[PDB]
């Protein structure tokens, strides 16, 4: 039990994400009034562990 | 007041629109007992003589030409106080913040 | 990399994020979660850069 604790522990303080690249607000430009959507991209912080 | 994007931006357009708008806040607004300021267009001669506590008051005057008449005004103060209004850009009326960009 | 894009429905789509604060948080099982919070002065473009 204490080995896999362990096995999560490193998974946490190895496990991240970070924002790569601007972030995207659209709505109607001409008259602002009603939004539709948001984007932007996401990827682990370094070369570090999958998410 | 000038609206756009659901919010209402409002300013005030002048420091002499502010104080006027500040003495009715302190008068109904919010119930003080000492006003700090009190703004007239009585003469100060007879203005002192009904009120005799303004005859301490330190006193600055501004006039307006409305509707063809000049209303001149007399801003009678007690206090040396100092006071904050939106002039540009505050759409959070009503908290006492300012905002980015204001 | 992964891409992300929220959509808006009828309940949220009737407002328009100026002069206000934005935050999303993406929170996976195990692992650290990501917060993202800006500021939006004022629409531009119909695809604004915040």
């Amino acid at each position: 039990k204490a080995k896999s604790t362990i096995n999560k522990g490193e998974e946490t303080a190895s496990t991240a994400l970070t924002l790569s690249g601007s972030v995207l607000y659209a709505v109607n430009y001409p008259s602002n009034t009603r939004s539709y959507w948001i984007y932007f991209t996401v990827s682990p912080s370094s070369g570090v562990s999958s998410v | 007041q000038q609206t756009n994007a659901g919010q209402t931006y409002v300013y005030y357009p002048n420091p002499y629109y502010a104080l006027l708008a500040l003495n009715y806040t302190l008068s109904k607004i919010d119930k003080v007992s000492p006003s700090p300021l009190y703004i007239t267009t009585t003469t100060p001669s007879s203005a002192t003589q009904i009120y005799p506590f303004l005859a301490h008051d330190n006193m600055f005057t501004f006039t307006l030409n409305i509707s063809g008449t000049l209303v001149t005004y007399y801003a009678f103060v007690n206090q040396t106080f100092a006071f904050t209004y939106p002039v540009a850009g505050d759409p959070l009326i009503g908290s006492a913040i300012a905002p980015a960009g204001s | 990399v992964i891409g992300v894009m929220i959509l808006f429905g009828p309940d949220l789509g009737s407002h328009v994020f100026q002069y206000q604060t934005i935050t999303i948080q993406i929170t996976p099982n195990i692992g650290s979660p990501l917060t993202i919070s800006e500021y939006v002065y004022q629409p531009e473009g119909s695809v604004s850069v915040i």
